[PDB]
């Protein structure tokens, strides 16, 4: 899994290395930044509910046709609005996967790699989750450098769907 | 490859749910104590060489079998092998310091070691002594008074420790 | 150039990734670190000479033989005495590249590669230069964080040449 | 590749000589404004898919004749191909950004990109169009003077400019 | 481009051997089968303005949001209606392509190639196009094989869609 | 790789023998039948992304064990690996459908997955409840009555029914 | 084993299509010639003792000395002519192989895979066999696309011994 | 590669245009004369071994310095290149014939071989002799009014000469 | 892969010590008899083609089975992978009689050699016998007194046996 | 060109190294050989019309057919008997560049690479120029390492043709 | 590659005629001339390293430009890759020496050496100052009448010393 | 092992050969060499403890401070002085290896493989062995071709360590 400390290993080992200080200053960067990571970690997974069901109701009020018109892909019934917050859930859960490794990996594995192929056969449109994370980037309720790794890797999400 | 972090997250992620106050204080002290990992790191990799020369001359003094005619590090090209193998899982044991996860030494070095060295006839009960006397230095090293900030590093030090019996006991 | 910077583009570009925060990271433990860095690199530069007389002298006393056997590969003659002095420089200049670059990339393209050959070929013992950065090392006069990095160079230089 | 602490190193080499107190004081001040670097990298980076996005359909609009039947742009796989090659030039721009030296972009992106559109036959001066807008949008984005410490960041809007027109001027 | 002519050379020249009776068996299969393909492409050509028209409100009935919600990917706009009917006109384009070189060489290199990408960045639904081809499909009045074989690469396009 | 014709062909050479009367009129029949063999082929090509799909999402809501964070197809890489296995099962399912033959499916496809699937830890009882809902479809799809010239096709399909136990029964 | 059939799929499978059009109109190729492949491969398995009978004189009234001069590899002996006869059996029905597959596989894996070496290493001169397969050819009385099917096949067996 | 009727679809596509009644009527026509091509390429695959043979010894004959010591197709390593090109060439003559187009004749098989000829000092003009005398037995065998429904196939002969004659132009 | 001489080598190096007066001895008959290996090896390689010809036929001869439909020497794929194992056999027979060891043999050709015929279905006691009838051939060129300085190379007959048999007994 | 020196310098080449003693005796093994080799190429050189001459009779004897069957691949006419001499030459000739060079070089490069091709595709029997070979073989007139050497590389020729 | 004797068969063949009384005269005094080849070879390669050696410190001591800050041999890493350069020239012209023709040299050593210099920086005209000495040292060492059957070897020298000036005049 | 005959034998394996009249010359001079090298092997193994002894003083001759410094590496102990004489009569013990092997195997394999790491690693100074291998080659009483092959193989030691 993809985090500064594993990178820094895979640099060294690729090339039969012992690690160097060039290695040890960007852990020294990620022990640094974990301060912030962490803050930003904890609040999202405090606050996640009510950021789920406000981000839940931002896309259906964004694309209202998700509420009415009928397939399995929608969430027209009691079934799709689980589904739907399911997923939202997810992604939050992800972003401070991302926030506590201190990198991108844990949404590469778990939630990235696959993720437009499932789009696909699933009729699941980006622009819905797209939306869905813009709301909680807006309203997250973080400042100062908490906020910036917070919405780090939740424009990183929008890119993997953009 | 997992290091400390990652690995509360997979664990958090097979059972679906969000970190618990208990693991985001558990991780929060890894991070206070980085300073301390990254001392350890820089210690023992600044002297990688010695560790592994001085291992190695103790070996041969206390089992000389190992490089008369005959022996498993007899010849320049067996002799340099075995240096090898001593700088690798120090290697890679250092990489697991940084990591704070034994993920790297398991998957990329301990990995069917064991069975490498019984086909080639390479006694590995000799390979676990050149790795306990590898982590006496190491540790001896890393611990060092001299020359650093006083601090208590003793649940580090245990840690290392734990590093290197895994690979004796990977090899034996 | 092998640095902590060059380190992060390496670790996207071989992906075909554009920057994640997982290397900003990596950069922002650079620049912290670079405050100690530089401070050792500035009083290595300003004391290099007479660090470099000093090693010269801790090399003729341990291995008194450099100066009065007869051969081109010992200080032994006016022009031996002044390629080693000019070694020694060579080695702490070096070093300082090190810590200015924030890594061991100047030492591994201008020194470290192709050492084993230099010295086989010309009949210099590895010993010789483990004994003056041993004095280096011992008599920069830094202290804190700036010894750190200082030393984590020199050892580095030690191993290269063990 | 280089950096811009990298570039000094290996200028001063050239010499054999040691740093002076002037490229101290040049290489100090860069780290003092790695902050503003970083957020700069971090905000163009963040927002990559709509620079690039944006910028294609601009040019489009002002230039038909690119995804008209027979146009360089026409068809899907040419199509990806453009905005693969936008994506392709935005990711190198923003390493120099990060390296604080162009290096990384002449030698991995630019060095021969000329001749390979004129073998092609796809037109370099509708390419400079499209990575001038890029250009705009990300500067727009990285100077944006919202939910930022406020500061003067203009030094390096001009060298982020710099790596753009570089970037131009090559293709054209 | 992929037909059944150039799948027969391709498969002697990938192993060195002139045409054998195993390749001309297949080639005089095209031959047969081109006086349907030639029906149904004919059809769709000289009725492909209707067909086009038919189809556009297909997805306008489907998807009434699509006329409506703001945004460039929409066809809420005279542009926007004007680069939808375009679009669908390029499908059904390439359907009688396929059609008269026997194979799906026409729409693999046209449009199956980097379609995702195209639906992708510029916020695109597959499933637009689905209903129109859906539509094409049902009404453009071929029986008898000349309806198989325009059946065979409509669908062949909602499989590259779904 | 055989057919239905090279594998006649290969029993013959075998005994050294030229094809029996028997044989020959047995070869005749398959041509004969070979239109309705294309359109099922054709039919369920043209509705493989369905046949998937909707296969899939029967599976997922009669186990939903799989898709639980813990699951088997849980994480979107697991769930693409776990529709790709199907896509390509049906793809092989139908080559054998084409060569009257199932050996492309036994030497490409079947031989040695079931192994595979219980390194992996993923169910194989559950891949086999995702073939068998493949098949209903795909013999429903097949053997449509609508928009075709009317005839029976009872034992073409008994043959693809066989295709689809014989990967279950490889599977499981 | 090369045939029209395995041909089509191994066209897709190499590169992870399903079939498409393109392969089922050369699998109806097949389909349609087989009328004429099996009237022929019926007619040369009928007549096969007087054609296997009648090709081994004309090879013995070409080259006489086949049936006098003395060694293992000629027909001068009981023994060789027994192998002579049951060689050109051999090719006969390889040729009735190929018409029933569809393709030359039968013949390219049973017969032409190796066939120089052991020409070479048995001394047999591929003269003799041309020669037979001449006769076949010429005296099978097969008329129409039946005998272009048949002559297709033994040409490609003359072109193996050119 | 591109045959007679995929070179209509992208000339057409350029335009951005549906077929007109004209290339639909131009098409039907080709498919209308399909018998008469697989009969041509089946009867010069069938004696692609004698045309080649018969060519190479007239060539030898009216040119004996290409086989004296010293001449280009001496050594059996250079007289089996020789006779390979020759196959080469026919070979690929047969694949434009039954595509009914150039393309494949021109990219994998005429391209850069001029160059080739000239590096390695082979005779050009000395091929293209080779070439024209494989068109006229290749002509012949191909139009022979033996065993073969009566009809007029001059069109195509005309279309195969063309084929021959731009190989030996190519290579001269 | 070892010689007489380097074999001698290996075992006093495992000793560590130097060459005996016994082993000096014992090399220098084996140069003293290098002319006879050198013939025997020359003899053997210039008939190779009988000999091989010559046991294929006689092993079918003895044993139609394999060469009749269904035989594991019927099609001349079989026959000629059947024809080139006794060629490679012979030429690694010979390259161990030039070295006076066995060693080449047992790595490069009988190492394994017995698993790949079982999971082929090839019976390895026909290999034995077709390996029988070389050594038979083998020796009677190899010890014919004709053309030849006299002499007695009765101990060198008898090694070339034992490679012989080695390999017979490997693959039975 | 394969000579006992070419491969002595391949041998050093493949690895990098410097010649060694190991490659030095087996040059002297050549240099010592070479006073037979010459002796051989001398006598053959200076005997070779009559070798030829009477090998080409030898195969017109073996195979009275050659000289009466109608054909170009025969020497029933006074051009191919022309041909068949001068491809007797060509192998004698070969025979001596092999003596003087030490090795099968000559005959591998001039004459063995392509052979079977030359041989199938102009019907021309390998029987017939291993019968010229062993008649030269019987008939050179050389005794000692002479004859040694002459039969050597005519049974490599003989083995080539098997 | 060619040596002294494959030479004049590659001539005499081109030729297409047998050899002359004067061709093997020629080649038989160069085996009479062969010890003395040998002993060139054996007496240079023995002291490669000396002569390698030697003449670095010399050009440097003449060019002290060549390993000042800037210089193309200052750096390990270019000065290592300057030995090598010096290495490698004097293996290919020993094994000029041993073949007795230039071929291996001309072919595999000079072959487009002199563009990669150019393309490098790297003056040529000091390399073919290096290689005049290594000339001297080798000749030197070579024509040394110390320990050494007496005879006269100028013949020999004057073909070395042509190998090295051929490289010298390859590079400059 | 690397011998003239294991080299022959490796020419014509890498290729699919049987052995030639090419590689068999190389062997033959294998053979005519050996007299000359056993004749060396002989006599250095049995002077060998005298010339193990007399090598040793000439090292601590040359270099004196190598029994009076202090270090493992050095022969200031008895121990370091048994490690010393031991390592002198594993090279003149390979030496005689070579010599009876005919080649440089023995050499390159036990002795020369991992030399420079065992010299590095250790301190052990190559100009050490080059000393003592320099007195053994002055002193070993060798005339003739006796003393050319015992040199050969202790020069290609010295280059080792150059
Ligand atoms: C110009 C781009 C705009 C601007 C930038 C700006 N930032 C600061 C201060 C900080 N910027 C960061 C950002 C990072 N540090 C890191 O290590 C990383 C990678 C994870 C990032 C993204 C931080 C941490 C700081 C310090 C804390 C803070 O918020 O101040 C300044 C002030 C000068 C300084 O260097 O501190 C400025 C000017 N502000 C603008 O108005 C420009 C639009």
């Amino acid at each position: 899994m993809k985090t500064p400390i594993t990178e820094a290993i895979a640099a060294a080992d690729t090339q039969g290395r012992f690690l160097s200080n060039t290695e040890l200053q960007a852990v020294d960067g990620r022990f640094k930044r974990a301060v912030a990571s962490m803050e930003a970690a904890r609040a999202l997974t405090n606050n996640a509910q009510s950021l789920i069901d406000g981000a839940a109701q931002a896309v259906y009020q964004k694309f209202p046709y998700t509420t009415t018109m009928q397939g399995s892909q929608y969430a027209s019934t009691p079934e799709g609005k689980a589904k739907c917050a399911r997923d939202i859930g997810y992604y939050l859960r992800m972003v401070t996967y991302c926030l506590v490794a201190g990198g991108t990996g844990p949404m590469d594995e778990y939630l990235i790699a696959g993720l437009s192929e499932i789009n696909s056969t699933f009729d699941l449109s980006p622009s819905w989750y797209i939306e869905a994370l813009k709301y909680i980037k807006a309203n997250h309720g973080l400042t100062g450098q908490a906020a910036v790794e917070a919405n780090a890797y939740i424009d990183y999400a929008i890119n993997a769907l953009s | 490859m997992l290091d400390a972090f990652a690995k509360v997250v997979a664990q958090a992620d097979a059972r679906g749910e969000f970190l618990t106050n208990a693991q985001f204080d558990a991780l929060s002290n890894l991070v206070k104590e980085g300073n301390k990992r990254l001392d350890a790191v820089n210690r023992i990799t600044s002297n990688a060489s010695t560790i592994v020369a001085n291992a190695a001359r103790a070996l041969f003094a206390e089992q000389p079998q190992l490089i008369q005619p005959g022996g498993n590090a007899y010849t320049n090209r067996r002799m340099a092998a075995c240096l090898r193998d001593m700088e690798i899982i120090l290697r890679y044991v250092t990489y697991a310091i940084l990591a704070g996860d034994s993920s790297v030494l398991d998957d990329r070095c301990l990995n069917g070691l064991r069975e490498t060295y019984q086909a080639l006839g390479t006694p590995g009960s000799s390979v676990a002594v050149a790795i306990q006397k590898m982590k006496d230095a190491a540790i001896a090293i890393a611990n060092d008074p001299n020359g650093i900030t006083p601090g208590d590093c003793s649940a580090l030090m245990s840690e290392i420790a734990g590093y290197f019996d895994r690979a004796a006991a990977a090899v034996a």
